[PDB]
């Protein structure tokens, strides 16, 4: 017998990384007073882009 | 035990470049807004500068337009203010502090909260 269709599974989508309000913040900083931070332990969607 | 150490004092000439450092401890630094408050000797207390959680300069006072610099060393949990072109009256008992309001708590970025 041959198969018919594919099934892919994974638990509920967990805590997303909060990209959004980093870019929806009141404002960014200067060039010499520039901003940097590091994100880990969270999923990044890239879909909204 | 929230703690803020202020340095940059001594006898200094007006009109000269000055470096002030405030070290923060006892609380996670780079998640809060932060404030410098002017305090002329023999006078009252007035707001001079501030900076956002993202290390964003709030601005400068009326008489000091575009000639001070506020920056934040996120690496070693510190904050610096550089002054230029001092006069006899720009002397102040500058104070350092943070903001009570947390990120994602209670719109817009909260930046008030003259606290410690």
């Amino acid at each position: 017998v041959q198969p018919t269709e594919s099934i892919v599974r994974f638990p509920n989508i967990t805590n997303l990384c909060p990209f959004g309000e980093v870019f929806n913040a009141t404002r960014f900083a200067s060039v010499y007073a520039w901003n940097r931070k590091r994100i880990s332990n969270c999923v990044a969607d890239y879909s909204v882009l | 035990q929230v703690q803020l150490l202020e340095s940059g004092g001594g006898l200094v000439q007006p009109g000269r470049s000055l470096r002030l450092s405030c070290a923060a401890s006892g609380f996670t630094f780079d998640d809060y807004a932060m404030h410098w408050v002017r305090q002329a000797p023999g006078k009252g207390l007035e707001w001079v500068s501030g900076v956002s959680w993202n290390s964003g300069t709030i601005g400068y006072a009326d008489s000091v337009k575009g000639r001070f610099t506020i920056s934040r060393d996120n690496a070693k949990n510190s904050l610096y203010l550089h002054m230029r072109s001092l006069r006899a009256e720009d002397t102040a008992l500058y104070y350092c502090a943070k903001a009570v309001e947390m990120v994602r708590g209670l719109g817009a970025d909260p930046e008030y909260g003259m606290d410690v």
